This record gives C-alpha cells, sequence and structure tokens, in this order.
C-alpha cells in the first residue's frame, strides 16, 4: 500500500508551502468585490422596467 | 477534515474481554447512525452493530448476538464496543464507521472497499 | 515498520491545521458585523418552462443569458428560448439518465454526459438544421456529476472515479486526468477565467485544481459529509460548497480555510445546487426539501425563500446577466425567476 | 300541492354553508400547478364548480321560502334561477359518473392507458357534458309549464342510466379489491362503499318521488305522507353538493397532500 | 444543401404548370419555406410562403389564392401547380428556406428555380440608392437602401436581410436582420442601421464581390426587396 | 399582435416541438422501469438473462427490454459503478419496482443489510422492493444435503418453529422450507418495521431456472400500479 498512501503524503507537503494571507486581506477582496457590483446585479436591485421577464 | 480515532485491540485470549474505543472529532457527533464492522484476514469488510442517533436502536450480524455492547456518549464525542466470550474466529482489524448523511437511518455501503468516514483502524488477536 | 509514513503523513495534516488556524485574524461575520444586511429578496417564476417529462437534473444557460438547456430523466435536452417559452431545440438523447449538461460559451455546442460514463458533445449551430453528436468522450470508469465547456474546444468532466478530466473534442481524447479525491467528484465549476477550478467531491472536501498539467493545486476541508454542489465567486477567489449535511458554507482559496457557514436549524435536508448570482452578495442555495434558499452570501443571515416546486430542486443557476435564475427541479418544471 | 314545508330554510341554508366552504376550498386547491396537472383533475375541478353554481343559487330559494311569495322580487327571472337549480344538478351527476368511470379504468385497467390525455381530451368531454346537458334542459325557459315527457327524459337519462353506470362500475372495482390487504384495501373498500350508498340515499328516492308525485298529485289527488316524503327527500338531494366534496376528495391522500 | 427544382419552360396564359421542387440535402421538415421570383432585367419578388410542419401560409399579392403553394417531407419536395400566369410574372424562380427560431437566421441559402417563359395594397417597398457606382477593389463601398415602414418591432432588433446576385449562380445571403454576418461570408461585408435608412459597409471588392446588392424585410409578409444596385468592377 | 413573423413563426416551431415531446410522453408514460440491484453473489445476471431470453466496453449502465402483456417494462442493470452507491442510487426515485436480489444460500447479513438501507433511504421510501432470493435450490443441498448450520450468523434459527405454512412445494423436506421461509421473514420484518404503507416489499423464492420471474414482475409490479392509482385517484 505504499504505492499511493505515498502519493497522499507528498500531496501535503504541497499543501504545507503556500503562504497564506490573514483573512482580512480576503475582507477587502470578498466584500469590496460584491460593493463593487452591488448596483448592477439585477437580483438586488430591481428593475421593474429595464428588464425583458416582466408581464 | 471528519476523524475518527480509536484505542483498543491486544493479545486477548480466546475467551476474553477487550473493549474498543472510538474517538470521533470535526463532525457533529450524534446526527449520525454510526457502525461497528471488520475486516479479517482472506476475506472481505463485513458488518456488526448498528447504534442509532440517540442509542435507542440496536442491531447485531447473528454471529456477534448476546456478545457485544454498543455505547455511544455524545459528551465524550465517543463510541464503544466491549467484546465478550471471544472465540478465534473473530479476530478481526475493527474499523468504527459512520453514516454518509445525517438525519436518516440508513447506511449505504459502510462495508465499502474505499469508504471515506472510516477509523484507521484496531485490530484485535486471540490464541496468545 | 511502514507505519513511519502514516505517521508523518498525520503530521503533515496536523500542521495544514495549525498553518490555517495562524491566518483567520477575524471571521468572516466580524468584518460584514457592521454591513447593511440585503433585507427580504421575493421572486416570482416569470416563465415556467414546463414540457419536460420526468424530474429534472441538469440547467445550464447559454452565455447570452436567454438560452437554456435543461435536462431531464427521460432523456431529453430541450433549449428553451426563455424569454417566450418556446422550445429552440429538443434532443433526444440516447442514456437517459444524464445528470449534468453543458452549453459552449460560444453556444454552437451542447454536452450531456450523464451515468452512462460518457461525455456526449450536440452540436447546434450547424450548417445543417437538427442537432447532432460532434464526438462522444469516454475513458470514465464512473457517472458523470458535472461537465463544463472551457470553450468549444475543451470539455472538463466530473465523474464518480473520484476523478476530473480534461477533453480535447476533435480528438475526442483526455489531455489531463485530476486524480486526488477520496470520494466521488459531485459538481464541478470552471474558474472565471478557466486557468484553473475546482471540484466538490463525496470526501468532504473540494480541492482547487489547475487544469494546465493537472495537480491539485489545494485542499480545503471543512464540511460533516459529502459535498454536491460547487460554483466559484464571480472574482474568482471563493467558492460555494453546498453539502449533504444540510450546510453551505464558503471557502476562499488564497487564505486557504472555511470563512463562513449558511446555516440554520430548521434545516435537515441536504444542498443539491448552489450558485451566486452577479455580485456574490447573494447566493442561491438549491435544497432538497421541495423550496431553494436564498442566502446573503456575506452576512450569512437567510434573506429571501424560493418555494415554487413539488419535487426537491437538483438544478439551479443564474444567468452570466444576473437579470433570472432558472430551478430545475425534481417535479419537472423549470422556472425562471426575477 | 301543499308546499308548505317549515325546514327548506333551516336545511337549505346549513347545505349552503357546508357546500360553499368544502367547494370554495377545493377550487382553490385545484388551481395550482403541483407536479404535472394530472388528465383526472378536470373531471374534479368540474364537479367542484358544478356543485358550487349549484349552490350559489340556493339561498334565492331560500329568500323564496322565507317569505311565501317572495321571488316575484325576481322579476322574471324565476326562469333563470329554476334552469340553474337543474341544470348544474344533473350536471354534477355526469361528472360524478365520468370520475367513477376514471377510477374503475385505473384499477381495473391499469395497462391500458385510458385514463390520461390531458388537457384538450379532458376538457373537450367536460365541453360536451356541458352544452349537451345545457341544450337538454334548456326546454325549459322558453307555476309551472305542464310537460310530463320533461321528467321522464331526465329520470331514465338523468339519474337512472348514469346509477347503472358507476354502480357496475364501483362493484367492478371492489371485487379486484377484495381478491396489500390491510391498510389499502380496507380503507379503499370503505370509501367506496360510503361513495356508492351516499349517491343511491340521495337522488334515487328523490326523482322516484318527484315522479310520482308529478302524476298522482298534481294531476289527481295525493296523500300530505307522500308530500312529507318528497319535500325530505328532496331535503337530502340537495345536500348532495356537501357530501360529493367531502366523500371523493376527503380520504384521498392524492388530494389530502396539496393540502 | 443543393435545391434542385424540375418544370419552367414555354408556359401559355392558360396551360397549367406544375412547378415542383426538390431538395435532398438538409433537414427539410424543419425549415420555414419560401418562395422568391426576380423579374429578368429587374428586382426580385416575394412569393408564396410554408412554415415548418405547415401551420402559416402567408401569401404575395399576386397570387394570393392562385397557385397554391404545398408540401410532401417524406419525398423533401415543395409541390406546385400554376395555370395562367397572366404574362407578366413570368420569371425565374428559386427555393428558399428560413428557420425561425431565436437566435436564428432566416433566409441562408437559396436555390436555382428554373425560368419558365410565357408564350404572348398597404404593403412596404424598398427605396433604394444609386444602383451603378461602378467602384475598383480597395474602396469602402457603403451603399443603401431605405424602408416604407419603420423595421424596429419592440423585440429590439431590425429586421433587414442582404445579398447579392451574380452573372451565373444565385443569390446569396450577406448578413441577417441587419448586423449579423452569414455563414460561408467574409467579414469585410457590414452592416450599419438606424431603424429607417440604413446601409451595409463592404471593405475588399476582389472578383467575386461583384454583383448587384438587394434588399429585403421581414416584419410584415409583403417580403419586400429593392430594384437592386448593381456594383460594376 | 406585439410579436413579429419570425416570432409567429417561431412559436410555430416551439408548438411542433410540443406535438413531438407529447408523442413522446405517450411512448414515455406507458412505459414501466425496474432498477434491478443485487450483489455479485446474486443471480443478478441470470435473472437479466432469462428476462431477455423472455424479450460498451465501460458503460456505466445497461439495460434490458421486455415485455410480458404488452407492457413493455425498461429494466435498467446498474454497470460499471463504484462500490458505494449513495449517490447514484438517486436517479431511481422515480421507477417502479426496484428488483432487489439475493443470495440465500450464503456472508447474507450483508445483503440483509443493504435491503434494511433500501427501505429506509429517502426517495426510495415510495418504491416498493420485489425480493428475488435466488440460490434456491442451493439453499436446499446447503440445507438438507450439508454440514454448515444457520444456526450460527443467525442464532434465533434453533428456536424457529415454522409457521403454518400455505403450501410450499411438496418436494421441500420441513427443514429446507423452515430455513427457506426463516430469509423470507427476516427480510420482510425489516420490511414492515419501518415502511408503514406506500412501501411494500414482495418477497419471491427464485432460482436459475426459474422461468416464471417475467411473469412475476408483471403481477406484483401490476399491483404497484393499483396501489399508486388508489392512492393519486383520491379513492384510498
Ligand atoms: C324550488 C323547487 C321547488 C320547491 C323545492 C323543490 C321541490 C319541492 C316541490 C316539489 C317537487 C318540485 C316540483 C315537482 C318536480 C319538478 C317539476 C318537474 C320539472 C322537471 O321535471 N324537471 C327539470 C329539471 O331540470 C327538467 O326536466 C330536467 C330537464 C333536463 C335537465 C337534465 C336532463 C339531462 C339531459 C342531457 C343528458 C346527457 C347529455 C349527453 C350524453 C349522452
Amino acid at each position: 500500500s505504499i504505492a499511493q498512501a505515498r502519493k497522499l503524503v507528498e500531496q501535503l507537503k504541497m499543501e504545507a508551502n503556500i503562504d497564506r494571507i490573514k483573512v482580512s486581506k480576503a475582507a477587502a477582496d470578498l466584500m469590496a468585490y460584491c460593493e463593487a457590483h452591488a448596483k448592477e446585479d439585477p437580483l438586488l436591485t430591481p428593475v421593474a422596467s429595464e428588464n425583458p421577464f416582466r408581464e | 477534515q471528519v476523524q475518527l480515532q480509536e484505542s483498543g485491540g491486544g493479545l486477548v485470549q480466546p475467551g476474553g474481554s477487550l473493549r474498543l474505543s472510538c474517538a470521533a472529532s470535526g463532525f457533529t457527533f450524534s446526527n449520525y447512525k454510526m457502525n461497528w464492522v471488520r475486516q479479517a484476514p482472506g476475506k472481505g469488510l463485513e458488518w456488526v452493530s448498528d447504534i442509532s442517533q440517540s442509542g435507542a436502536s440496536i442491531s447485531y450480524t447473528g454471529s456477534v448476538k448476546g456478545r457485544f455492547t454498543i455505547s455511544r456518549d455524545n459528551a465524550k464525542n465517543t463510541l464503544y464496543l466491549q467484546m465478550n466470550s471471544l472465540k478465534p474466529e473473530d479476530t478481526a482489524v475493527y474499523y468504527c464507521a459512520r453514516c454518509p448523511a445525517p438525519f436518516t437511518r440508513d447506511c449505504f455501503d459502510v462495508t465499502s472497499t474505499t469508504y471515506a468516514y472510516r477509523g484507521q483502524g484496531t485490530q484485535v488477536t486471540v490464541s496468545s | 515498520e511502514l507505519d513511519q509514513l502514516r505517521q508523518e503523513a498525520e503530521q503533515l495534516k496536523n500542521q495544514i491545521r495549525d498553518a490555517r488556524k495562524a491566518c483567520a485574524d477575524a471571521t468572516l461575520s466580524q468584518i460584514t458585523n457592521n454591513i447593511d444586511p440585503v433585507g427580504r429578496i421575493q421572486m416570482r417564476t416569470r416563465r415556467t418552462l414546463r414540457g419536460h417529462l420526468a424530474k429534472i437534473y441538469a440547467m445550464h444557460w447559454g452565455t447570452d443569458s436567454r438560452l437554456l438547456v435543461s435536462a431531464s430523466q427521460d432523456g431529453k435536452l430541450i433549449i428553451w428560448d426563455s424569454y417566450t417559452t418556446n422550445k429552440v431545440h429538443a434532443i433526444p438523447l440516447r442514456s437517459s439518465w444524464v445528470m449534468t449538461c453543458a452549453y459552449a460559451p460560444s453556444g454552437n455546442y451542447v454536452a450531456c454526459g450523464g451515468l452512462d460514463n460518457i461525455c456526449s458533445i450536440y452540436n447546434l449551430k450547424t450548417r445543417e438544421g437538427n442537432v447532432r453528436v460532434s464526438r462522444e468522450l469516454a475513458g470514465h470508469t464512473g457517472y458523470l456529476s458535472c461537465c463544463r465547456f472551457l470553450d468549444d474546444n475543451q470539455i472538463v468532466t466530473s465523474s464518480g472515479d473520484t476523478t476530473c478530466a480534461l477533453w480535447d473534442i476533435e480528438t475526442g481524447q483526455q489531455t489531463t486526468t485530476f486524480t486526488g479525491h477520496t470520494g466521488d467528484v459531485m459538481s464541478l465549476s470552471l474558474a472565471p477565467d478557466t486557468r484553473l477550478f475546482v471540484s466538490g467531491a463525496c470526501d468532504a472536501s473540494a480541492k482547487l485544481w489547475d487544469v494546465r498539467e493537472g495537480m491539485c493545486r489545494q485542499t480545503f476541508t471543512g464540511h460533516e459529509s459529502d459535498i454536491n454542489a460547487i460554483c466559484f465567486f464571480p472574482n474568482g477567489n471563493a467558492f460555494a460548497t453546498g453539502s449533504d449535511d444540510a450546510t453551505c458554507r464558503l471557502f476562499d482559496l488564497r487564505a486557504d480555510q472555511e470563512l463562513m457557514t449558511y446555516s440554520h436549524d430548521n434545516i435537515i435536508c441536504g444542498i443539491t445546487s448552489v450558485s451566486f448570482s452577479k455580485s456574490g452578495r447573494l447566493l442561491l442555495a438549491g435544497y432538497d426539501d421541495f423550496n431553494c434558499n436564498v442566502w446573503d452570501a456575506l452576512k450569512a443571515d437567510r434573506a429571501g425563500v424560493l418555494a415554487g416546486h413539488d419535487n426537491r430542486v437538483s438544478c439551479l443557476g443564474v444567468t452570466d446577466d444576473g437579470m433570472a435564475v432558472a430551478t430545475g427541479s425534481w417535479d419537472s418544471f423549470l422556472k425562471i425567476w426575477n | 300541492e301543499n308546499f308548505k314545508r317549515e325546514f327548506f330554510p333551516i336545511v337549505y341554508l346549513i347545505i349552503f354553508f357546508w357546500g360553499v366552504l368544502g367547494n370554495g376550498l377545493s377550487i382553490y386547491v385545484f388551481l395550482q400547478p403541483y407536479k404535472k396537472s394530472t388528465s383526472v383533475n378536470v373531471f374534479m375541478l368540474n364537479l367542484a364548480i358544478s356543485d358550487l353554481l349549484f349552490i350559489s343559487t340556493l339561498p334565492f330559494r331560500a329568500d323564496y321560502y322565507l317569505r311565501g311569495s317572495n321571488w316575484i322580487f325576481g322579476d322574471l327571472a324565476c326562469r333563470i334561477m329554476s334552469y340553474s337549480l337543474y341544470v348544474n344538478m344533473y350536471s354534477s351527476i355526469y361528472f360524478l359518473t365520468v370520475l367513477s368511470v376514471v377510477r374503475f379504468l385505473a384499477m381495473v385497467h391499469p395497462f391500458r392507458l385510458l385514463h390520461v390525455t390531458s388537457i384538450r381530451s379532458a376538457w373537450i368531454l367536460c365541453g360536451i357534458i356541458w352544452i349537451l346537458i345545457m341544450a337538454s334542459s334548456i326546454m325549459l325557459l322558453d307555476k309551472i309549464a305542464k310537460l310530463q315527457t320533461m321528467n321522464y327524459i331526465a329520470l331514465v337519462v338523468g339519474c337512472l342510466l348514469p346509477f347503472f353506470t358507476l354502480s357496475i362500475c364501483y362493484l367492478l372495482i371492489i371485487r379486484v379489491l377484495l381478491k396489500g390487504l390491510r391498510v389499502s384495501h380496507r380503507k379503499a373498500l370503505t370509501t367506496i362503499i360510503i361513495t356508492l350508498i351516499i349517491f343511491f340515499l340521495c337522488f334515487l328516492p328523490y326523482h322516484t318521488l318527484r315522479t310520482v308525485h308529478l302524476t298522482t298529485w298534481k294531476v289527481g289527488l295525493c296523500k300530505d305522507r307522500l308530500h312529507k316524503a318528497l319535500v325530505i327527500t328532496l331535503a337530502l338531494a340537495a345536500a348532495n353538493a356537501c357530501f360529493n366534496p367531502l366523500l371523493y376528495y376527503f380520504a384521498g391522500e392524492n388530494f389530502k397532500d396539496r393540502l | 444543401v443543393q435545391l434542385v427544382e424540375s418544370g419552367g419552360g414555354l408556359v401559355q396564359p392558360g396551360g397549367s404548370r406544375k412547378l415542383s421542387c426538390s431538395a435532398s440535402g438538409f433537414a427539410f421538415s424543419s425549415f420555414g419555406m419560401h418562395w422568391v421570383r426576380q423579374a429578368p432585367e429587374k428586382g426580385l419578388e416575394w412569393v408564396a410562403y410554408i412554415s415548418s410542419g405547415s401551420g402559416t401560409i402567408y401569401y404575395a399579392d399576386t397570387v394570393k389564392g392562385r397557385f397554391t403553394i404545398s408540401r410532401d417531407d417524406p419525398k423533401n419536395t415543395l409541390f406546385l401547380q400554376m395555370t395562367s400566369l397572366r404574362s407578366e410574372d413570368t420569371a425565374m424562380y428559386y427555393c428558399v428556406r428560413s428557420i425561425y427560431y431565436y437566435g436564428s437566421s432566416p433566409f441562408d441559402f437559396w436555390g436555382q428555380g428554373t425560368t419558365l417563359t410565357v408564350s404572348s395594397s398597404s404593403d412596404i417597398v424598398m427605396t433604394q440608392a444609386t444602383s451603378s457606382v461602378p467602384v475598383t477593389p480597395g474602396e469602402s463601398v457603403s451603399i443603401s437602401c431605405r424602408s416604407s415602414k419603420s423595421l424596429l418591432h419592440s423585440n429590439g432588433n431590425t429586421y433587414l436581410y442582404w445579398f447579392l446576385q451574380r452573372p451565373g449562380q444565385s443569390p446569396q445571403l450577406l448578413i441577417y436582420r441587419m448586423s449579423n454576418l452569414a455563414s460561408g461570408v467574409p467579414d469585410r461585408f457590414s452592416g450599419s442601421g438606424s431603424g429607417t435608412a440604413f446601409t451595409l459597409t463592404i471593405s475588399r471588392l476582389e472578383a467575386e464581390d461583384v454583383g448587384v446588392y438587394y434588399c429585403m424585410q421581414h416584419l410584415e409578409y409583403p417580403l419586400t426587396f429593392g430594384a437592386g444596385t448593381k456594383l460594376e468592377l | 399582435c406585439t410579436l413579429s413573423a419570425e416570432d409567429k413563426a417561431a412559436v410555430e416551431r416551439s408548438k411542433m416541438i410540443e406535438k413531438q415531446l407529447q408523442k413522446d410522453k405517450q411512448v414515455y408514460r406507458r412505459t414501466l422501469r425496474l432498477l434491478l440491484l443485487g450483489a455479485d453473489n446474486s443471480g443478478k445476471s441470470t435473472i437479466v438473462k432469462q428476462m431477455r431470453i423472455y424479450h460498451v466496453k465501460t458503460s456505466g449502465i445497461f439495460e434490458t427490454k421486455f415485455q410480458v402483456d404488452k407492457v413493455n417494462f425498461h429494466m435498467f442493470d446498474v454497470g460499471a459503478q463504484r462500490d458505494e452507491r449513495r449517490k447514484w442510487i438517486q436517479c431511481f426515485n422515480d421507477v417502479t419496482a426496484i428488483i432487489f436480489v439475493v443470495d440465500s444460500s450464503d456472508r447474507l447479513q450483508e445483503a440483509l443489510n443493504d435491503f434494511k438501507s433500501i427501505w429506509n433511504n429517502r426517495w426510495l421510501r415510495t418504491i416498493s422492493v420485489i425480493l428475488f432470493l435466488n440460490k434456491q435450490d442451493l439453499l436446499a443441498e446447503k440445507v438438507l444435503a450439508g454440514k454448515s448450520k444457520i444456526e450460527d450468523y443467525f442464532p434465533e434459527f434453533a428456536r424457529y418453529t415454522t409457521p403454518e405454512d400455505a403450501t410450499p412445494e411438496p418436494g421441500e423436506d420441513p427443514r429446507v422450507t423452515r430455513a427457506k421461509y426463516f430469509i423470507r421473514k427476516e427480510f420482510v420484518d425489516i420490511s414492515t418495521a419501518s415502511g408503514d404503507g406506500r412501501h411494500i416489499c414482495y418477497p419471491h423464492f427464485t432460482c436459475s431456472v426459474d422461468t416464471e420471474n417475467a411473469r412475476r414482475i408483471f403481477n406484483d409490479c401490476k399491483d404497484i400500479i393499483l396501489q399508486m392509482n388508489l392512492r393519486e385517484y383520491n379513492l384510498v
């Protein structure tokens, strides 16, 4: 069973050596993004007239 | 990650008393109608016990009826199987299993060759 | 004896957990603790693309936010107009057990796949009139869960073999195979730039995949049970897991860990499909107790419910324009909401 | 002849209340998509609307009876309420018979898909029933207008012939249910028996008593005991617009699940 | 996609003619199916129509109730009759398909249409500009045409098609619904419109870009055409 | 009205497609779909072969078409799928009458537990299993002409004392009938434990050479249709 538990193991050191940013550097990303496309997204801001699914 | 360590397993004589602890972590312990399954040499996986969500229902395979008792104290996130009246025929490695789907009353392929919610394993031996 | 390998592997895992722990300087609730809630979301089925016989698993918009392909368990890909209710095409499938469907971003092709382990490429905008197969991609040894088109040339399939694959249509053969998972993979989602993607499996752990060589770039592990659906957040730097343990969860690739879990006590059915709208301030989660839910993905409180389906919801996809969400469902009705 | 009946006001209002409640609820739950609206949904909906149109008129006859000569207030609207008391009361019978035939088909011949073809087939049968019946009973719009022949046509074709339909129909359903027993078969058998008994006890005495008044009473002489039997039996006959909403779609899990 | 008809020839002003069609190259029983004729040294005309699975059969105002466009899918032919043909409708015929779904392109492929000869109206018209405009290769032609009626339905799309003709082979679609190129057409052809006055912009005029740029609108059913601007080398 | 000439021809095309779809529905409604499960020990191949005689390298699902009395059955033998089944099993929630197959003479507790799971699965409720207990004759020689006793793997077989059998095939020695009924009863108990009324479990003692298996499904199978009809006609 080496030919496979071996596989799983160097996969983990592949996972290990990744410099991860503190989550606050994903706060800006995600939250600022959602702010960016907030006005346009027509399931949040009703489009009652401009859209082609009326009547 | 879903993780299931367990303790137990030894050289207990054919007729001895050995208790198999099983430690669960990473998933809410009580919603999963876990099992006890085992791999003996020269054969494939089989099934033993079916302790329910709350401890309400218990089932068994015939060969181990009247011999094994199953407790699952949600306080400790632990599953248990203590053994009485061993014969030198049930000398397999023990794999502490779990349901795929919570809030449910059936297990699918808990005796899968490649199930992913098992323990690493506990081996038990007898006769010496 | 050989236990050194297993011990050091479990140690690599024990250090991965602490490396992940050393990164969450705040929770995603906290950074959105001060933000305005989204309100309450009410959506009505503008159209109801009825016409499927049996239940529906698969539904992909065309990339014009107008065309819609749906796969049904009687073996029909019906391509809908979705502004009218008109049925643009109706393809008689071969294996009536289709689980996924696609629509090439150009629009010239649909690929259905299914439980026959074969990803079929039907061709719409032929110089001729009717649709007919272009290629049949047969290299998987287990049912196809999902399929996505990189372009008119590359398609990515997720199978039940714990494997995801990459194909070249005219050569009709794999370019690359992604082979990390341990349970069978159930949903696939190309990245917004199609450089990479993420596969949610039945291991309770989805994994990001870099489709240029075939290496699993990273591995998130947070769910209690197996994962039913994935979908990239439109920025590409996150994605959504709706698992069979009745939870949605949001992971982000660069922080390499769980951020926020969308939960509520009443839900005991698992997820079947998730999708963000366009801005990622709204996460549509398709459920299993006959009705979808709509989740404010940032602040995680439920905001808006869809309940118009007799049977469970199996497919759910916003438009690229963001002005519709179709919800196919085991009651055999598609429903376009707004 | 005697006509002095003090039970019609109270009984008619009670039937009105129960019928409007039941049939309004039935209509409000028959108009939703709900998972492949079947071929046999139009028949239940038609039974509901026929019963509802029937009972919409009953308070008018109540108002008649409270003040004796009262629907002189109708000012020539009396030959339309008289129709609606009969044009759709018989229509409910034919929709009930059609529903019985569909059930029979179902059970006894499930591998011959004849209780299908929806939303054309079904309705067009609805459409044929309504205009068919419509014409037939329009020979009423152009005290009473003496035509016994009209009664005979509404006796053999009105109730006798449809009665011999669902009687044989449900009997052949029953013989199958006799030879999983307990839950399904006991409950379905009891429901069939109750449906058949309530149909028999409501209409069949009403028509024969009607048909005997006619001849014997207002052409010659009669006895008031017969008048009492006629009026009470007619009151039961009007009551069928409350039982039919109950019987056909109370115990049905197929319906009771919609709610 | 080869569209070959039969019949055609010397026709008396009272002789019954069976101008059948035959088309054995495509999904025939899927397509809408018009007919168009060109008066020999003139513009070209709309004629009978039949939709997919004959349900909508519009007609011209010269054939309307005259000689009965028909169909036979299992033989893949457009059967016709005609008898009188008052010595002035005499022209060369064509066979055209047009598939009508969302995003489909109508009038993508036309035929040859044998050329029978005689032995002797609030519709729209396609108003055109100067018909010759002789130009040598390399220049940007912008030949135009105007419509009687405003061609912009509430759909949001402007209904104008665009064709050539050659000294020889059949006409052919350049762009459909005035903006979108055809299948076998170079990108140099283009279309720019406003709704009522609009044109196509050419860039490179090679030896096979010579011809007559007809026009046609699909908003009502006169299915109008223009006189046809004839570009010279 | 507010739609163009192409919009009219397009709604014509869509209606044409509806017509084709309703022809297909006429085909598809009158057909019965059976998912055929069972283990590698079960005669799962032999049931399919028998009903095929009654009527592609890595294919995920096979299927046999067959008809009994002018009724077309469409039985899906799941093919080269993986050992786990909790996700592709959900694709047969709309089938009629899962056929389940076990090996009587056998390691049987695995089959018992699997059928117990099939009974209790969401989306597998409302589907009435059909039992086919294969190796019936092999069970005859394993009990009457053999050594291994069902007492182990099944302690409550000594204290069974067979109920009043209606009319077992007279060739069966009483020990054989007792054990044979024991197996059926173990399956039925867990069938009746949780599935209140809408499941049914139809046991049957089938063999390698039992030529009645096609008819045996028609009957049962026809009776499942009848239960569905009784409920969805408000008649139950
Ligand atoms: C306020 C009430 C009175 C006070 C309370 C109630 C009564 C208290 C007083 C005493 C009794 C009343 C007076 C005597 C009784 C009435 C006078 C007789 C009048 C009479 O007999 N009847 C009417 C009822 O409509 C008429 O005959 C029936 C007309 C036919 C319409 C259906 C025929 C179906 C046709 C088509 C079929 C199938 C179609 C094709 C499929 C093959």
